[PDB]
Formats: structure tokens, sequence, C-alpha cells
């Protein structure tokens, strides 16, 4: 749906993470979710990554929240991977089928690490008895993990769509790629 | 002025000023759905619900302020799917102040005046605590900001009886029953070319003294048949206007009305100069 507004004060958020979210948002946005669960799930991930970019800046109730957020994102990526392998299975182009499988057999890994990292950062949130360098590094591991995940899924969207035009005749599974424009 | 009418008026105005039934929920999960918010607020009557998914906030209009209060108390600092929600009254969007109304315009005539531009959320004239008489201004809030733009536009410079209305946005800066009462006054009906700020300002001190007082000088650099005054309290302005209005000065009887509360002398003067400017 709706475009992603720009930044401000504001806006305590972690920018690289909001950026990553925005990159995914912008790709998925162009598409209808009707008949396409990868798109539906991608949209949820980007919005969740946006929330993450706030939570990670610390605050009231952010620990429990940030841990669940990572879990929500992790669950959504599973659907993207699961659905993205069904597409690869039905695709007749080796190049695409291969990029598709590759770019998505890493997703679950990035996701698990996201939970682990979110939780570390979640435990640090508040405690001033934690070295600045230990938290900053925690944040950095998480930001970098978030970026891979956002990118990885964006690429899965783009490859899946590519495969749509290179699917076997009378396929048992297809995703609908219909624009959400003018 | 009866005291059963005074009280009923003042009473109505309060009910209006306090029927703040618009709430804001922040902290929602990134993947929250409207169904989720509607569920959360199922014991309440939702008149309107919009979820800003990118912000994790939900703008919700409940039946009335009593329900708003109950939602706020009940859910502020609650948890939804492990998230901590902040529940609180939405900020002021479309809140206009229509001033220079005829002092006799009723509350019903005011609603009639201001109601066409969209659905009103709150609408009230501002009366004197003692006399119970309209101070010549009121406040209109709409469900949509679009509505307030339409209104300001159609009402600024509108003739209503012997008056030309003035409209001014409340940004909003937030008001209390205290700020509802203006500290500024406008003097017009001044003699042609008249130049007695010293005399004019002298006249206006017969009760309390103006912290502000100036003539309307244009960027022509003409003189606009009016002046603007400020007083330390809304009470000092009140008494000043009561005594000053009608007074002879120059060959003429001065008209003395309140300015919309908010802006200080400096600003109102420009504001009025510029408004009447767009003639």
């Amino acid at each position: 749906d709706e475009e992603f507004p720009e930044q401000k004060a504001g806006e305590v958020i972690n920018q690289p993470m909001m950026m990553a979210a925005r990159q995914l948002h912008d790709e998925a946005r162009k598409w209808s979710s009707k008949g396409n669960d990868i798109i539906a799930a991608a949209k949820r991930m980007a919005l969740l990554m946006a929330e993450m970019s706030r939570l990670v800046r610390g605050g009231s109730g952010t620990k429990r929240a940030l841990i669940q957020c990572a879990k929500d994102i992790a669950k959504a990526s599973d659907e993207v991977t699961r659905l993205a392998k069904e597409v690869a299975k039905q695709c007749t182009d080796k190049r695409i089928r291969t990029n598709l499988l590759q770019v998505c057999e890493r997703i679950p890994t990035i996701s698990t690490q996201l939970k682990i990292l979110s939780t570390v950062k979640a435990t640090m949130l508040g405690r001033t008895n934690i070295s600045d360098e230990e938290s900053e590094q925690a944040t950095e591991m998480l930001v970098h993990n978030a970026q891979n995940l956002m990118q990885s899924v964006k690429e899965t969207v783009r490859e899946a769509e590519a495969a749509s035009i290179k699917i076997r005749t009378d396929a048992g599974f297809t995703l609908r790629w219909v624009r959400k424009t003018p | 002025l009866d005291p059963e009418e005074i009280r009923k008026r003042l009473e109505h105005t309060e009910r209006q000023f306090r029927n703040r039934r618009k709430i804001l929920i922040r902290g929602l999960p990134g993947d929250v759905t409207n169904q989720e918010v509607h569920d959360l607020l199922s014991d309440y009557e939702l008149k309107y619900c919009f979820v800003d998914k990118y912000k994790g906030t939900a703008f919700v209009t409940l039946l009335n302020g009593e329900q708003a209060e109950a939602a706020i108390n009940a859910f502020h600092q609650s948890r939804l799917r492990e998230r901590e929600l902040s529940v609180q009254l939405q900020p002021t969007d479309a809140l206009l102040c229509v001033a220079n109304l005829p002092p006799s315009l009723t509350q019903q005539q005011f609603e009639e005046l201001v109601r066409p531009f969209g659905s009103l959320e709150r609408c009230f004239l501002v009366y004197s605590e003692r006399t119970g008489q309209s101070k010549g201004y009121g406040f209109a809030e709409y469900m949509k900001k679009d509505s307030a733009a339409r209104a300001k536009s159609d009402l600024l410079g509108k003739p209503l009886g012997p008056r030309t209305l003035y409209v001014h946005w409340t940004d909003a800066g937030q008001l209390t029953p205290a700020l509802l009462h203006s500290r500024c006054l406008c003097v017009d009906r001044l003699p042609p070319g008249f130049n007695d700020v010293d005399a004019l300002c002298r006249a206006l001190s017969a009760v309390h003294s103006p912290t502000f007082c100036q003539l309307a000088c244009g960027q022509d650099g003409q003189l606009k048949g009016f002046a603007v005054l400020e007083y330390e309290t809304a009470e000092m302005a009140e008494e000043a206007q009561q005594q000053a209005d009608g007074l002879s000065l120059g060959g003429s009887h001065l008209r003395v009305s309140f300015c919309a509360p908010g802006p200080p002398g400096r600003s109102m003067l420009a504001a009025l100069i510029a408004a009447q400017a767009t003639a």
C-alpha cells in the first residue's frame, strides 16, 4: 500500500534499518498482494523492520517488544522462503531457478541470527552497566543482519517475479504479479 | 441576563470544549491490522479508525470523551502482542477561531454559520464568566482538516451583520479554559486619518493599562482605521472592553471588540493588517 514518509527529528530510529525497511517496502509496494503471499509477507516484514528501527533505539517496554518483533519477522521470512522454493520448483530456466534457490536458502539463517541478535540487543536495552562498545557492537551486528534480510527478500521478490514468465506448462503452483499503479 | 441562562450557556461551552473523543495509540506492532484495533476497542463505540502502519499508530474516534477517557485509562501502558501501547488524546487538527462575531450572535447562529464546511467535532462561543455574554468569538473543530481550510477561507472577511469576520488557526497550540479568554482587543471606527495612539492608548487605560497598544499602519505606509491592544490578564482585557466600547474620541464613537485569543498584540496587528489587506 501507502508510500513510506521521510525522516525528521524525530525520529529516534536507527536510520540504516529504516532504510533497509524502506528498500523492501518500495519493491513490494508496486505489487498487489492478491494471489501473491510472498508480496503480502514482504510488506509485513518491511513494516515490522520499520518498527524494529524504533525499538532498537531503547525505550519503555522495548525489550519484550524487540524480541517479539524479531520473531514476527522470522515467521514471515519462512513463508517467503517456503513460497519462493515452490516457485523455483516450477521454473524451467536454470539461471533463474538457481538465483532463486540461492538467494533464498540463506534467508532462514539470516532470520535465526536476527532472533539471536534482537535478543542480545533487547537484553542490553536500558542497562547502563553494559559497555558502550558492547552495545554499539550489538547494534551493528543487528543492523547488518537486518540489511542482509531486507536485501535478500527484495531479491527473492525480483527473482520470483522473473520466474513467473518461465514456469513449466500446467504448473501446480504460481504467484500472481499484477501492478498496483495508475 | 438571568443566572440560569448564564450557567446553561457556560455549561454548554464546557461540554463542547471537553468533548475530546479522538485518541492516538502508538507502539502498535508493525504488522497490526485494523481488525486487531477494532478488537482491542470492542467495548467501545468506534466512530472512526485509521491505522498508520508505517508508524505503528492508530487514530481512533470514539463515541465521545467519556469513552476516550475510558480507552486511555484502560489501555495506555497495556501490552498488545508483547508491545507496550501509549494511548492518549489525538492532537488538535482543524481548530479554528472565528472572531469579530456580532456580540449578539447566539450559539445556535454560530453553529449554523460554521457547520456547512464539514462535520463539527466541537463548536462553542466564548462567554464572559460573570455576564454570561458572548465575547464575540467562538471555536469550530471539524472531523477533517480539509473542512477547516474550507471554512477559514469562506469565513475570513465574511460579513455577518455589521461585522466582518476574522478567522484564525489554532495550530494547534493547546488551550485550557484560561486561554479561551482573550487578552487582546481591537479598536476601530476611529476618526478618519486619526492619529492619537497617545490619546487612544490613554483612553484605553481608564481601568487597566495596555501592555501593548498600537495603530494599524499599512505598508503603503498608510493608516488602517484601527488599533490593537493587549493586557496582562484576560480579566483586565475584559473590564477594559466593557468600559471602552462606545466611547467618544475624535469626532467619533469607538467600537471595541476582542481579538481571537492566542497571538500577542504584535502578531494580531500584522495578522489583521494582512487579512484586511487581501481586500
